[PDB]
This record gives structure tokens, sequence and C-alpha cells, in this order.
DNA sequence: AAAAAAAAAAAAAAAAAAA
DNA sequence: TTTTTTT
């Protein structure tokens, strides 16, 4: 199996396109990205018009070659490290599937689904979506599942369309310790306020701020606002190694120290935040008490 | 075995085609080829065919093009061979390009067995009266119009037979596209009988046959057209469309015919054109630029200059400058017009709301002011040009109409004057001597973009995507000043409020003005005088030299720039501030007719909106700034400020002083 | 070559007999149920095709016009075989049953065909414009002798793989001394099934630049005829394939056609007169009807883009309804619909409202008052090109009867074109008196 | 081997006419 | 001068 985005449910072309590490090691989001990946698709040698089909009715005979153009092919832009091994479900004559595919599906179900009285409403569906997502899980229902593989190429989509625009506008500002980025204004900003969506998108972005040539590991900022409550949210990200890295450089993972900060800052100050997830990297805090707090942690020893 | 070039410059056989299909010479002039096209070297030092392999592959597309002269300057004798005996120079050619071909794409012979060379421009041009018999079974060159096209029909490209009188399978067999394969004796058996096709090991090619007649720009004063019949094989199949000027280089053949001989009654012979190469020649007259099937289309280099040169500080500034270097003046014209060609981004909400993404513009003032000549220039830039003028235009013939087939016998649509406008600009002058009836069929067109016919039993709706440029000249050939426009023209508001920019041109008596104009159109006169290595570069250079002293960029570099702008970059809205356009709006709504005349609506907020849109697609860039949102503010205001009697004008521009402060 | 048809046979029914979900074998079942209400048709999805076996799919793919006919027999098989008793050892009037298929590939338009796709499965959908009157296709033909006298029958297979396909008379006769092909068509004693022609417009916001739209010839048969009406988008599933035309102009031209397999519909022909939806529905549609504010739900879903209009939407809604029809003992019409006219300054958004309303009504057609005519609406007059014969071609207005129809610029029309309609909506009935051609025609709208 | 075409209906552009 | 109607 192969790092790639509902592989056995989309397209091939939609399945490299939205890949993550793809994405990062070969920067779709502008002009040149497209047409690399299109020298790549030509040089394997699958018409466009075929890889746009879906993977029950694309052609059978490269279907069985698959592993075989990749291997061959992948070598010169040096995505080899997409391949790896992994484990297939079957129940009889339903079809086919992969862990990784399900644990996507179930992710996204989480993500969608369906001031103290907002919050507590948003706290309660979560609960809610969380109850679906469990009652997924049995054999005896897929329609709790084909609902869910589409809803995460919905959200992939979003993330995909929200990420390229902050890369464009350059908004990630370079501190002397650790990156920020804020999204002020933009699009889609309501789907933000779930923590796992946030994380998604963050993970995105430090794994395309890691394909770079760029050779320091600073901790990420990242923040949102929802115009209903006036309050943003703000979650702390730590760097990632290459994947396709030696473990000898793996001696230690990196650690969190975002908790501490936060838990430090609000012990000494007392501004108007809200630490009350599990999760203690994230927090919520006050459109007007931002920014002096993001000095103060610029401030403080990390 | 000699394989020297220089060999082949004495012939050994009585004839050419008999030459070319021998073994020594074929393999010879296949690695002669080759090397040709592996290793020629342009101006810049990198091999074009190798770039031109490369966006192949990308686009998998079924056509590589060579230049024509490209093969003149090296290797000349292959040139004359390929001028001469065409059909056994472009087998041998189509080989060494799929060589070359899957010398980069290796199995890329899963995408497609074969390719169709094209060849760019031949060097001598022939119209079709001036066909002889000599020049048969040779390259032609010849412009026409296309009057009647067929259809695609599948063809037979390796075609079996199964004999059934001895059970013998023969050999697949070619076919050349007017004929038919007869086999007489039926293998080595050497018997005639009955024998089938069994087509189920069969590959299928595509045609489509066109009526080509004279340009009636070409023929002599008076005269009638003749028409000719040109077969598009594969790959070439409806890149053309009816009623367009086209040029076209094929090969000229010639086969028999029972009737012509019947009503003639001397052995006459019937001759069709295969096309094989097709480039477009409508409107864009100016054909000295540049060379190539497309001069729209841009190499990977031309890209990158084009990003490089999109970034820097103040380019609106020379591209506005860049228009039309040879009128002086008139700068707000020389904005609206890039405005209008550039365009908008059409907006689709949820599929179940359209706006509209184009701009129209209207020009009006006093004779004098060279509004035609820009309407040229504006007819020679654009990619899709249309021109009419006065009376010379129907409402019918703007819009399509119906006709009735004269062969096959019922009703059908024809394509009017709009339709070849979509994707492109319609261009109309003296808009007010138009007769009405002539001018209130374009409402749908400018506005809906739709056109719809319900017209002897046919109810269909077309798709038409034009931007409407107009001129005319106000009531008594000068423009009042101290009238409002409801009394300086003879329009309404329906079509008016129709209309985004509209600029009023006054001609005025001045001393300084009048000497500076005057200088620039003598210096202008003097510059255009037809009296002042290879020749042509020469030439060339001595070209760029005259057009860098009044354009800040070459234009060839300009067109193409404009079509990636229309093409790739789409623009996306985002920061733009709410209540200043609000406040803006709701003060255009106040004044206005409520104090003046000139109707403003809601579509001036849309075009607002799209004018900020074209600015920043101007700078290739994906999201609109403040300042262009600035400047597209600024122009809307003053282009409704200018409007005005000269009573209130200095009021209202003292009192919008404060949006577009800068 | 009887083993593989009778190996690919015997494998369709063990799919047929041997597929199960859950608890159920669901084509079993269905084949019970339309045997029961004389349905003689099976519904077959491809992703179970594909999920059972691979190698059935491929031979599908690979040659449909051959392959298909194995598998409508094998069917018709198996349901003898489930639905009569063998006693021991009748009627036996069960025919060939049809195969329909469904599947969920990629869409590719019109203007895509090309010669690759010959003998291939594809799926593509456009706009249905004309539809042909039904014609007769023989399956069984009794055939007998002049000189030698003797009977014999000829089965028909609609499936053409080669352009002629079909065995005219045998040569010779069957054992004295006949001629070539002595032998005759018996009319009596011989199966028909029923054929049907349309023609497919392209959809017009997938029309490439500066283009024309191309129509394109479908034919269906059996269940699949008198399923479709004129102006109605549609989604088709069959094989692109060809037919020679010796009555025909070039060389070795071969016109193209559609077979169709399969028909999904956005209307599913439910007005075309009585209800048949499922209790579901029905029941989801009375409990919408029983909400107590569902006057201002709908008036809000009326074009939600449009800002400020109230009363305008309501009038609209008004008309979506529609009146009551009644008829009186003595004859007396009333009519049944309302008529709304927008007169209104420019720049209110008149027309965004009419493309919407074009868009909402399930019969609607949106035309322009300045391109239309007072023939080109109510009714035309053509003659064939070969026999000549006059006939009555339907417009616009008759095109979108039981609907509505979407005028804009109203006062553009001449007035020549504008005094037509005056009876055809207050008695909502066209009257046409030309070349000896009287007919009272019929326009609901 | 050949029925093939006079009679209608509908869609325009030009010119002349009336207001 | 303009729009209408007829050829
Ligand atoms: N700066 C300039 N401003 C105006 N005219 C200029 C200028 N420079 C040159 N000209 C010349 O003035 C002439 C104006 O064009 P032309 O006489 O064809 O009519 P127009 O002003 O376009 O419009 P109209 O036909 O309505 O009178 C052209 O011959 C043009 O070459
Ligand atoms: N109430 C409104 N809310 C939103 N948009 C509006 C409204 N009224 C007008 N518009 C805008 O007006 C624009 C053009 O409208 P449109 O041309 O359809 O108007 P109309 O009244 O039908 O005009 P016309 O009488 O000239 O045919 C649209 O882009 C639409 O967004
Ligand atoms: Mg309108
Ligand atoms: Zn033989
Ligand atoms: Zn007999």
């Amino acid at each position: 199996d192969y790092y790639l985005f509902l592989l056995r449910h989309s397209s091939l072309y939609d399945s490299f396109y939205y890949s993550n590490y793809v994405n990062a090691k070969l920067s779709l989001w502008n002009e040149n990205g497209k047409k690399r990946l299109h020298k790549m698709f030509a040089r394997m040698g699958i018409p466009l018009s075929t890889a746009q089909e879906t993977w029950l009715y694309m052609d059978h005979s490269i279907k069985r070659e698959l592993g075989i153009i990749f291997d061959k092919n992948l070598d010169r832009y040096g995505l080899q490290d997409i391949i790896r091994d992994g484990f297939v479900r079957t129940l009889g004559y339903r079809g086919s599937i992969s862990a990784s595919e399900f644990v996507e599906a179930l992710t996204a179900l989480l993500e969608v689904g369906n001031s103290a009285q907002k919050l507590t409403n948003l706290r309660k569906r979560w609960v809610s979506n969380f109850w679906l997502s469990w009652d997924a899980l049995d054999d005896r229902k897929v329609e709790l599942l084909n609902r869910g593989i589409q809803l995460a190429q919905d959200l992939q989509r979003a993330i995909f369309n929200t990420g390229v625009a902050i890369l464009e506008k350059k908004l990630i500002k370079h501190l002397r310790i650790y990156r920020l980025c804020v999204l002020q204004d933009g699009p889609d900003l309501d789907l933000y306020r779930n923590p796992l969506t946030l994380l998604r998108l963050g993970n995105w972005l430090i794994e395309c701020c890691a394909e770079s040539e760029d050779k320091q590991l600073l901790p990420m900022v990242l923040a949102s606002i929802d115009e209903n409550t006036d309050t943003y949210l703000v979650a702390g990200l730590t760097p990632r190694y290459p994947r396709g890295l030696d473990t000898i450089h793996t001696k230690k993972p990196i650690l969190n120290n975002f908790s501490m900060a936060f838990q430090q800052i609000t012990a000494e100050t007392d501004a108007k935040v809200r630490i009350d997830n599990f999760e203690s990297s994230i927090i919520e805090i006050r459109r007007e008490d931002l920014s002096p707090f993001l000095e103060k942690l610029t401030l403080s020893g990390l | 075995e000699e394989l020297t070039l220089e060999s082949l410059s004495n012939v050994k056989a009585n004839s050419y085609s008999e030459w070319i299909t021998q073994p020594n010479v074929s393999r010879t002039i296949a690695r002669e080829l080759k090397s040709f096209l592996l290793e020629y070297t342009d101006e810049t030092g990198r091999s074009v065919y190798g770039a031109r392999i490369r966006t192949l592959g990308e686009m998998n597309s079924e056509s590589l093009e060579v230049n024509y002269r490209h093969l003149a300057e090296s290797k000349a004798i292959l040139a004359l061979f390929l001028a001469k005996c065409p059909e056994e120079m472009l087998k041998i050619f189509d080989l060494v390009a799929m060589e070359a071909t899957e010398l980069h794409y290796p199995d890329y012979a899963r995408i497609h067995s074969e390719i169709h060379v094209r060849i760019s421009d031949f060097p001598t041009i022939y119209s079709l009266r001036e066909l002889r018999e000599s020049n048969l079974s040779s390259l032609v060159r010849v412009t026409g119009v296309v009057t009647r096209r067929t259809g695609v029909f599948p063809q037979l490209k390796y075609v079996k037979f199964n004999c059934l009188k001895c059970g013998s399978i023969l050999g697949p067999f070619f076919q050349d596209s007017n004929e038919e394969i007869r086999i007489s004796f039926c293998t080595n058996c050497k018997s005639k009988g009955p024998f089938r096709v069994n087509g189920e090991k069969t590959v299928y090619r595509n045609y489509q046959r066109v009526t080509l007649q004279e340009a009636p720009g070409t023929v002599p004063p008076g005269r009638l057209p003749r028409h000719r019949e040109v077969i598009l094989l594969a790959d070439l199949v409806d890149v053309s469309k009816p009623g367009e000027e086209v040029e076209v280089t094929g090969i000229y053949k010639n086969n028999y015919d029972g009737n012509l001989n019947a009503k003639n009654g001397f052995p006459v012979f019937a001759t069709i054109i295969e096309a094989n190469s097709i480039k477009r020649r409508e409107g864009n007259t100016a054909n000295e630029g540049e060379e190539g099937l497309d001069v729209f289309s841009w190499t990977e280099e031309e890209e990158r200059e084009f990003r490089k040169i999109s970034r820097d500080r103040g380019i609106i500034d020379k591209i506005i400058s860049s228009m039309a270097p040879s009128i002086y003046g008139h700068r707000d014209i020389k904005t609206a017009v890039a405005c209008s060609l550039f365009g908008g981004v059409p907006k689709n909400v949820n599929g179940k709301h359209s706006i509209r993404g184009d701009i129209n513009v209207l020009l009006l003032g006093d004779p004098g002011t060279a509004k035609s000549q820009i309407l040229k220039y504006v007819e020679k830039t654009a990619h899709r040009a249309v021109f009419a003028t006065g009376q010379g235009a129907s409402a019918v013939g703007l819009t399509a109409s119906v006709r009735k087939d004269p062969i096959t016998k019922e009703w059908t649509l024809e394509g009017g004057a709009l339709v070849l406008a979509d994707k492109g600009v319609c261009l109309i002058d003296e808009f007010d001597k138009m007769n009405d009836q002539d001018r209130t069929s374009i409402h749908e067109a400018m506005e809906q973009q739709s056109i719809s016919i319900s017209k002897a039993g046919i109810v269909t709706t077309l798709q038409a995507r034009c931007s409407i440029i107009a001129a005319a000249n106000p009531n008594g050939g000068r423009y009042n000043s101290t009238l409002p426009l409801a009394q300086n023209v003879s329009l309404t508001e329906p079509i008016l409020s129709r209309f985004d920019i509209l600029c009023v041109v006054r001609d005025l008596v001045d001393e300084e003005a009048d000497e500076r104009l005057a200088t620039f159109v003598v210096d202008s006169h003097v510059r255009s005088h037809p009296e002042n290595l290879n020749a042509r570069q020469r030439r060339l250079q001595r070209q760029r030299k005259k057009e860098e002293e009044i354009s800040p960029i070459p234009q060839e570099l300009l067109m193409k720039y404009i079509h990636y702008a229309r093409t790739k970059i789409y623009p996306k809205l985002h920061q733009m501030d709410m209540d200043k356009v609000s406040r803006v709006y709701a003060d255009l709504r106040r004044e206005s007719i409520s104090t003046g005349s000139f109707p403003i609506t809601v579509r001036h907020l849309e075009s607002i909106l799209r004018i900020a849109e074209s600015f920043a697609k101007m700078r290739l860039s994906e999201f609109v700034s403040s300042y262009d949102l600035d400047r597209a503010i600024k122009v809307v205001v003053d282009s409704f400020v200018d409007a005005q009697k000269v009573s209130v004008r200095r009021q209202l521009r003292r009192s919008f002083a404060i949006y577009t402060l800068g | 070559n009887d083993d593989d048809n009778t190996e690919i046979i015997k494998s369709f029914k063990n799919f047929i007999l041997e597929f199960r979900l859950d608890s159920q074998f669901i084509y079993r079942d269905q084949l019970r149920n339309n045997i029961l209400v004389k349905n003689y048709s099976l519904t077959v999805n491809m992703e179970h095709l594909i999920g059972y076996n691979e190698d059935i799919y491929k031979k599908l793919s690979d040659e449909p016009s051959d392959i298909i006919p194995l598998f409508e027999t094998a069917i018709t098989q198996v349901a003898k075989r489930i639905s009569i008793l063998s006693r021991a050892q009748l009627l036996n009037s069960l025919p060939t049953f049809q195969l329909i298929l469904n599947s969920n590939a990629n869409q590719i338009p019109l203007r895509d065909l090309d010669s690759e796709h010959v003998s291939k499965i594809v799926r593509l959908s456009g706009i249905i414009i004309s539809t042909s009157v039904l014609s007769s296709r023989a399956t069984y033909l009794s055939i007998m002798c002049r000189n030698c006298r003797h009977t014999t029958s000829i089965t028909i297979n609609n499936f053409n793989s080669i352009t002629g396909n079909t065995v005219s008379l045998p040569r010779s006769c069957l054992s004295k001394n006949c001629g070539p092909d002595p032998y005759i068509i018996i009319h009596e004693s011989s199966k028909f099934i029923d054929q049907q022609f349309l023609k497919l417009q392209e959809i017009p916001e997938l029309v490439p630049v500066g283009e024309m739209p191309r129509n394109l010839t479908m034919t269906c048969d059996r269940y699949l005829t008198n399923k479709v009406i004129p102006g109605t988008r549609v989604t088709i599933v069959g094989i692109y394939s060809i037919y020679n035309s010796k009555n025909g102009s070039g060389v070795a031209i071969r016109t193209p056609y559609i077979k169709i397999l399969g028909i999904q519909s956005d209307v599913e022909t439910s007005s075309i007169s009585v209800t048949m939806f499922t209790e579901e529905e029905e029941e989801e549609f009375l409990q919408l009807s029983r909400n107590p504010k569902l006057y201002e739900i709908l008036t809000n879903s009326i074009a939600p883009s449009i800002f400020g209009n109230e009363d305008i939407k309501k009038a609209i809604v008004c008309l979506l309804m529609g009146g009551s029809k009644k008829i009186l003992p003595d004859g007396m019409r009333l009519r049944g619909d309302i008529n709304v006219l927008l007169l209104g300054d420019p720049g209110t958004a008149k027309s965004q409202l009419l493309k919407f309303v074009e868009k909402v009504s399930p019969i609607a057609v949106y035309t322009s008052g300045k391109g239309s005519s007072a023939a080109g609406l109510t009714a035309s007059v053509q003659r064939d090109p070969m026999t000549r014969e006059f006939y009555l071609e339907g417009g616009a207005m008759v095109l979108a009867d039981g609907g509505v129809v979407c005028i804009d610029e109203f006062d553009k029309m001449r007035d020549e074109d504008r005094v037509a309609i005056h009876e055809a909506m207050e008695q909502q009935t066209i009257s046409i008196a030309k070349a000896g051609i009287t007919t009272v025609l019929n326009s609901r709208t």
C-alpha cells in the first residue's frame, strides 16, 4: 500500500494530487508542481483520460502492472518512500478496504456529521458525532462508511484550498524562535472550530515546511477566529523530521513545551483564557488579549 | 554504404519518387533527419525541438510542428525533396519522429502509436485561381473561406480480408482516403472469387471533408469564387469552423470520376486537397510579427519571462502606456480598453446563480478623436475579434439565424456574428446610427450571455461570452457640455445601464496641447517611412529598434502575455473593504438621477468588482490587493464625474475626493 | 465453439443463483417479483458483477455484442427453472428476457467520442429532442418453401456485430432441385418486438468555444421504449457502434449510432398521469405538508440569492402550484392556471427569477420574445424530404404543455407575433388550418 | 431500375412609402 | 428623418 489519499476509492490522479507527502515533495500548490506531475504521468505511460477514472473501472492490465510501473518510474522524482506494506480486509463479495482508508473515514466522520450556550452546544454535538462514529464500526452498516469516505474527500479538498491560499499570501511570519501564522480572514472558517481539523491543517503545513531547504526546526503556533464568540483558538505544533530519515538521528522525539508555557503565562498574568482541553497544547484566548499574550510568550523562556 | 549527405545531390533514377524509396537512400535520409531534429540549435543555443517534445509529452497531443525555414537553412536538399515529393518524405519523417519521441518518453506507445507531423509555413503561396498542371503531387498553400463542413465519420486504416473460396487471409492493407482497395488475383492461389472483410481485427481513423471558397477580399472585384474540396484526416478534425477565413498547407492530388467525364465529353479529372496543416487567419491580418501555426501560443521560456516581468513595480503603468504607441493622450481610454480586454472572472454560485464576468465599454465624443484607430488596434489585439459597422449589420446577422439546408432539405441554425465573438470581443462602429431594430437584439448577449432561438420548430439556446466595445457620435456632431447626458444621445436607460466604463472625449481649443500633438503626429509620419548576417534578422532588428522608441515592450510578447493571462490566472477576492464600497455605492445612488440624469444601478457594483479583478489579473496574481481596488474605484468615480454639466463638475469632484484619497 | 458458450452461460447462471448479501438472494427475488407482475426484465448492477468475479466483467468489457445474448438467455433459463414445474416431463410464453445495466463510470461527453470507442460500453448524458414512432422487428420467423414446400423456423437475435449480421435466406433447399432461395416469410405464427429511435443533443454548458451543438442517434427496444419525452435531461448507458450506408459521399463511410441499454431520468416519467411514489417518500411529503409554516419555508427557498422581493416570490409559488381544472355538464371548460406579468424598471433582476423558475418547474422552456415568431411557437407545417407529404410539427409552447413557459422581453416581439397567443392562453387549444390539415390541438400551460 | 417534383410554409433583406 | 411593409 502507498501513502495515498483514498487510493481504492478515488481516481489515481486525484490521489497523487491530494496526497500530502507528494504535495510536500513536489510543491503542487504552484504551476511547476502540476507540470512535474504531468511529466511523471506521461513517463509512466498512463493516459490522462485513463488516470482520471474510478479505481473499479480503471484498466485491469495496468492495475496489475501498477507495482512494476511505480518501481521503474518513481526513482527519478525520488518518491520511492511512498511504497509500504499494509493490511487489507475483505468480506465476501462486498469489496476491499485498507486500514489507512478506514481510519481517514473515521476521522472525517468525527470531524463532520449530522457564549457559554454556544460552547456547550458545540461540545455536545462533538459527543453526538463521536457516538455516530462508534455506531459506524460494526459490519452491518456501510452507509455510515461511504458517507465518511465522501466527507473525507471534501474535507481534504477544503484543507488544500485553504493551505494554498496561506502559502500564496505568505502569512507565515518567521520570528526569532518560533514561526507564527494567523487566519484573520478567509473562506470556510467555520470548519476550523474543531481541534482535530485544525491539527490536520497544521500537520499538512508542518509537512510542507519540513520539506524545504530550511535547516531550522522551530515550533509553530496557529490561530483561528469564530466571530460568534470573538475568540481565537490557538494550537501549538512541534517540528517533524523528514519521513525518509535514518533511525540514528531518532534518539528522542521532539517534545512539546507549549502546555507548560501556556500554564506559566496564565499563572503569572490574568488573561481571559480557558484551558480545558484534554490536549494541554490547545487553548482558547480572547481577540483583544491575543497580541500582548503572544508578546509574553516571545519574551518567556521556552 | 556511403551514407553521405552530398551523395543525394545527383539523382540516379529517372524521377524523385522512385529514388527516395530506394533502401540505401531511405536509411540515410532517416539518419540525417534524426541528426537534424536532435541537434538543431536556435539562437539561444538550445534545441527548440527538445522543448517541443517535452511540451507534447506534457499535453500528450498528436501533432509535432516543424518550422520549414529551419529545415531550409540546414540540409536544404531534404527541404527540396519534401517540397517535391511529400508522400514519400512524411512517412520516414513520422518514423523518425516516433523514434525521437520515445527517446525521451519510453513506453509512450501505450498512449499513441503514431504521430502526424505538421509543417509550419511553406515559402511560396498560391491562391485558388493560380492552380495549374505542374503543381500536382507536391505541397501547396491555399487561403480560403469555409462554407460547408460535412461531419465526423470513422474510417478503415488496416483492411484485411478472408477469401472463403480458398480460406486465405489477406495481409493488412492501407487506404488513400479517396480510393477503394481492389484486389484482382486474391493472393497465392491466383483465383478470383468472393471474400469478406472480417473487421473484428481492424483499427479506425476518422476524417472530415469541407468546402473551401476564395477569400472575398482576395477575389478580383465583380468576379466569382472557385470552390475546392479539402479532406481532413485524423487529429485535424473540427479544427475549422464555418464562416471563418483559414489558410491550409496540403497536398494536391487528382482522381478519376465518371459523371465529370460524362458531362464534358473529355477525359477530365477531379482534384481534392489532403490537409496537412491549418492556420486560422480571421481578423488578425497582421501576419508579419512571427511565424508558426499559432501566434497566441507560448513556449516555456516565454512563460518564464512572463513570470519574471509580471512582478516589477508599476507594471500596470507600462502595460497601459504600451497600448497603441502611435496615439497621443487619451490615458483613460488606454486604461479602459485594457480593462475591457482582460475581463473578469465569471461567477457560478451553487450552479443556480450566474454572474457575468466581462466588461462592456462605450466611447462618445466629437469627430477626429481617433476612436476608429483604437477599435482597429483592439481588433488586431484580441484572440477573437469581430468587426461591424453602422447599417452594415442586421439584427439577425449578429445573432444566429435559421436557414434551410439546400441539400438535406430542412431547417438548420446558422452561426451569427456574436457566436464567433464567444471568448473574445465584438466591436461596433457608428453605434448611434444603427437602426434600433438592429440594436435591441443584443441585450441578452450583453447581460445574460445567452442566445435563445424559437423559430421554425427549433427551440435551442446557444452560449455567447462577448465583450462589446462601441463608438458613436452625439446629437449634432458635437458634444454640448452644458447639457446632461440624457439630451446628448438618443439611447435610453436599458441600453446605457449595461455599459460599465463610459468615456466621453471632448475636442477643445488649446495652444501647447496642439503644438505637442502636432509634433507627435509629424514624428509618427516620419517614423513610418518605408525608406528608413542574414538579411531577415537585420530587418527584424531594425524593426525592433523602430518599435522600442514608443512601446515599452514588444507587441508579440504582449499578445502572448494577453493569452496567458486570459487562460491561466484566476484572481480571488477575500480582503476587500465592505463599508468603503457600500458607502460609495450608496453615494452614487444618491445624486445621479435624483439630481442629474445618468442612471446608476446595482450592475455598476458588479462592474467595480470586475474591474478590480481585471487589475488583479494584470499582475498575474491569484488574490486581489487593496491597491487594485483603489484603482478600480478611482476609474469608476472619475468616469461618473466627467459625464456631468460644468456647473456641478467641480463641486462633485471635491465631494468625491475622500474615497480615492490615495 | 459451443463449449465456450456453455461455460459462459453456466458461469452467469451460477452468479445469478449464488450471489447473496447478508441473508438475501437479491436477484432471484427480483426475478420472482418481476415474473409475478409480467415485467420480463432483470437489472444488473456492475459493481456486483465486478465484485463477484473480475474475469466475467473483463469478457463483458471486451466483446459486449457477442456476450450479452448469452447472459440474456441464461436469465430466461433460470426463470423457467424457478417458475414452472417440470411435472415429470404447455404454454411456455416466456420470451428472451431483457437485460438492463447500471454503472457509475466516468461520464464521456458527446464530442469526445471518436474511433477508439467502437464496440465499447460507454456512459454519457444529453438532452432529448425528437422521438420516432414505434416499429416492429421479427425474432422468430416461420419460413416456407415453394417447390419442396417444407416448413422451417429462424430465430433472430437483435444484437449486431457486423453491419449485415443477417442470414437473409438459406442458399438452396433442405433435404429436389429447387431454385436459389425459394423461401417465403409466413407472417402468421411469428414473434415480433417493438423498437424506437431517439435523437440526442449536447448539454448546453459543455459546448466547446464557438461551436454549435451536435446530434446523435439512439435505438431502444422492448421495455425501454416510450420511457422519455423530448426536452428532458437523461443519462444513457449503451454501446457505441456503426452501420453501413449503401443508400447514401466519401469513401468507406459508416455512420455511428448508440444502442440503448440503460436509461436514468430526473423526472422518472412520473408526470408522464398516475402516482407511483413509494410509501417512504409519500410519508415524507405528508410530514412536510403537516408543517404549520411551510409557506414561509417555500417562500424563502425561491431564489435565495435574490434579496428583498416578497410578493413576487409569493406569486411565483402560487403560479407553480396552479389552480383547479373544472368541467361542466354542457361541455364548458374553465382554465386552471395563473399568468403573471413583470413590468418593472431596469436593474431589478426580473430575468434572474425567470431562469430560476425555468430550473425549478418540471416542464419549463426559456425563450426570448425577440427571437420568436408566431409560426415558431404554436405549430409548424413541414414536408418530408423524400415523400413530400405534409405533417405537423410542434413548436415551443406545445413542447411545454403541462408546465410553464418563460418569456422575457415581452414588448420587443412583433405585433403580428403577439396576437397568436390570445386563444392559446384564453382557451388552451390551438387550431391549425393549413394545406388541408385541420386539427384542434390542446396546450395547457 | 429509380420516384425528382409542382405546390405550399416559413424566414429574411432591400426598397419604398407614410408619418 | 424614421419605421413600417412589401418583394
Ligand atoms: N493623438 C491623436 N489624436 C487624434 N487623432 C490622431 C492622433 N494621432 C493621430 N491621429 C489621427 O487622427 C485621425 C483620427 O481618426 P479618424 O479620422 O479615422 O476618425 P476617428 O477620430 O477615429 O472617428 P470618426 O470616424 O468618428 O470621426 C486618424 O487618421 C489618426 O491617424
Ligand atoms: N435585489 C437584488 N439582489 C441581488 N442582486 C440583484 C438584485 N437586483 C438586481 N441584482 C443584480 O442585477 C444584476 C443584473 O440583473 P438583470 O440584468 O437580470 O436584471 P433585470 O431586471 O432582469 O434587467 P433587464 O430589465 O435589463 O432585462 C445581477 O447580476 C443581479 O445580481
Ligand atoms: Mg432581462
Ligand atoms: Zn487461394
Ligand atoms: Zn426441398
